[PDB]
């Protein structure tokens, strides 16, 4: 009975760091795209101003 | 003076892929 | 004490699945908003340089 | 030439519902 | 041996509760970020609509 | 008419620090 419960314990353990894996994948993909958003709005927000300014 | 667009679209799929993935590791 | 050992476990399990149903929730709420996030900015730069080019 | 506003308020605060919710989900053991 | 079991379990629960501790201060700065986002494209866009207006 | 930026390095270097985080709360059992 002690090693069905130690199994069950590698079976909840394997799960969870496999979770923790794609949740570690989603959290580096957030912070990319929110990356990439920022350089984008930025580079826009100089580029209208520069409209602006020229006009 | 040139726009710049963006693109972002793989963090958006893996973002899906992930949100459907986790039920592989629900615990039976 | 054994079955003290096995409905840990099963509860263990159980707020498991349900922590990870929650962040399928909030996965899916983020790549809606940075979909969203993406359409409009890439809108808004097609805007500016339409009024650049028309100018 | 019309620029478009974005609307993402439900999902920011979903992320904020699922970060409270995620407290009834912790585990509390049997002594 | 069930003093193993025991400890087991309590590593489980333990980590699996900072993980989730981790997960939501993670939402936290997502929300963050997602909104000072949505904030500054919506900004820019009036002020681009408000530049169209003027000319 | 006056366009603003947008700042948010400091959420995105938590989220990629709580990525990393993430590691130390992996579980490595003990051996029965």
């Amino acid at each position: 009975t002690q090693n069905v419960l130690y199994e069950n314990q590698k079976l909840i353990a394997n799960q969870f760091n496999s979770a923790i894996g794609k949740i570690q994948d989603s959290l580096s993909s957030t912070a990319s795209a929110l990356g990439k958003l920022q350089d984008v709005v930025n580079h826009n927000a100089q580029a209208l101003n520069t409209l602006v300014k020229q006009l | 003076i040139n726009a710049s667009v963006v693109n972002i679209q793989k963090e958006i799929d893996r973002l899906n892929e992930v949100a459907k993935n986790l039920n592989e590791s629900l615990i039976d």
